[PDB]
């Protein structure tokens, strides 16, 4: 009764490590399922908070999507004013993901 | 008795690394594993090893940003503009997740805000007298 | 760690105003207090010349001879 | 593997993203997301001056060492 | 009794040097805790006259401020006069420190 | 087994097909053919430039490491 | 130890006299009878150049042998 | 034996046929059927160029492997 | 023994008759019959060109074969 008791010990620490995945704190994680996505409250994709969260190991796979605000800059480009008098611009925005699973899906595969 | 000096062993380390100094120019952010958990002051704390740990933010220190560029005038003249802008830092709650690469994010908003300002006064005036 | 690239962009900004240099990595804390860190790609003739031409600080530091 | 010459004609059409510099060896990705290497045959000065007059974008590699 | 005795006299006189710390005529000492500062008088930072004064070995530290007054000199530089007249000048100020306290918060690390 | 300078007058004229070099021994395969060898006596800085000049094509070859 | 930039300037203000190179390591000897110690980051060719244009002593050394 | 001084006086004249390259001894063979050897002190980069300029036949020899 | 920049200046006055260069060491003998030793810090690509251009009798010498 010595390897059974021990066999069962050594399977059970490893899926445990491989199920437990963490959200950082400017970060949220989505739990996608084989193809589609893990749906609740009339079909509303769940965005997960940053805590502790349990997947099934190799079942379900976890999109990180990070919540800061991302910082996008334009180079140089030519633009034609009223008067035809070309300008040159330089010209950064500023945009924070509103919609993690929206995004995820417009933006199919969350490629910045 | 074996079991228990293997016990004794793995607490120490856990104690060990878990205990902090954090200096004074400094202040500690303890945080949870997804969550953030509270800001120490300074001195010696103590965290848990690999259930928290701390992020110090330079709260003390005053950093400086000088934001030049060849800005346009109010007279379709051109002036080479040189500022410099000495600031600090507040609670890094918000420093640290409001927007990403916070201190770069500002100084291109200083660009932004200098090309304006030179924009709306007249070269002689920034020479001389718009200076103060 | 960040890109060579950018930080060539980023000295050419003016951006530095400390600079240190072990072997082949590059240690670097800017005006803002900010660090960073890359490698050279290779030896480049000239990358010291616009430097010193900006008047950016460049700091080196002995060979560690083993005991 | 892709011969070192046609990179420098494609280096002119400026079809490439960025790449990684590591010895002798020239691991690339082009903005058609395509992966290739080729080897640099001698050291030439002006290939650094070209690329940075060309926007493309350069990484340098830490130095190898055997732990 | 012999090696008894005489080891506590050794540690005691090495023990002692180590906790006394003076303050220059020409400087001022604060001493300072782990991280914090010592305080008293409803928290009002303490500085320490020139005189002989006593801290816990290795567990305080003490930054040393001078109270000497400091001379900054300025180099030749171009100023615009009213009339656009640009002028070299070479100036230098003396300063002195009035809140010893304030400056090595202000100065961190007590650096002129 | 050709002389150093020979190979440079013969590509003055374009007369290689194809040029891939490696180490110091370089073998030239000429538009009709035919094939030998030719050696280095130093380095030149302008060889590869001079290659360049009349659209020569170019190729590396990896580093051979000792098994 | 001084800084490799601060060094420079100060070269250039006239304010050094002897300079000893062995190896990475200069023994600077200012006109004011002061001596410190410097380490230059990287190879500077034009080093030499800008040191002998403003009349300054350089010095050469020997390499220690193992006994 | 020939020092190098007059070497340069030898081939600057064009009196000199074939020249043997490797490392930096260099066995001289000239015009009159004569051979003698010779010693490069430095690294010049105005040999080739000298040589190749005058359009004087000159090659160099693979080195030889390690017993 | 005399410094590195002595030496030079000792060249440009047309005074130097014979030189050796081994390694980073060189031996001197000047018109008046009399000896020294100088050190060359870092190499000098004009150094070379400028000593042929005053005339001055450069020598070499075989490598020191291990037996």
């Amino acid at each position: 009764m010595r390897k059974s008791v021990i066999a069962i010990i050594i399977i059970v620490l490893v899926v445990l490590y491989m199920s437990v995945f963490v959200v950082k704190e400017g970060e949220r994680g989505i739990t996608l399922r084989f193809g589609k996505v893990l749906r609740d409250d009339d079909n509303k994709p769940l965005v997960y908070e940053p805590g502790l969260h349990f997947k099934i190991p190799f079942i379900e796979t976890v999109k990180m999507l990070d919540a800061r605000i991302q910082t996008m800059d334009n180079q140089a480009d030519r633009f034609v004013t009223k008067e035809k008098k070309d300008l040159i611009v330089d010209s950064y925005i500023k945009w924070r993901i509103s919609d993690f699973s929206r995004y995820y899906l417009a933006t199919g595969g969350g490629d910045i | 008795r074996v079991v228990t000096i293997a016990a004794a062993a793995i607490v120490i380390i856990w104690a060990a690394s878990g205990f902090y100094t954090i200096k004074e120019a400094e202040r500690g952010v303890v945080t949870r594993f997804g969550k953030f958990s509270h800001l120490v002051e300074p001195g010696l704390n103590w965290k848990p090893t690999f259930i928290d740990e701390v992020k110090p933010v330079n709260v003390e220190a005053v950093r400086e940003l000088a934001a030049s560029g060849v800005m346009l005038t109010s007279d379709e003249n051109v002036v080479r503009v040189e500022m410099n802008v000495q600031y600090r830092v507040t609670n890094p709650e918000k420093y640290l997740y409001s927007v990403t690469s916070p201190d770069d994010s500002l100084r291109q908003a200083t660009d932004s805000a200098l090309r304006g300002v030179i924009g709306k006064y007249t070269m002689d005036r920034i020479l001389t007298e718009g200076r103060t | 760690k960040v890109d060579y690239s950018t930080f060539l962009q980023e000295v050419n900004n003016d951006q530095v105003r400390e600079a240190r240099i072990n072997g082949r990595e590059i240690n670097v804390t800017k005006k803002d207090s900010n660090r960073y860190t890359t490698y050279i790609p290779v030896q480049d003739p000239k990358l010291l010349d616009n430097l010193l031409t900006k008047n950016v600080k460049v700091v080196g530091e002995p060979p560690e001879e083993p005991s």
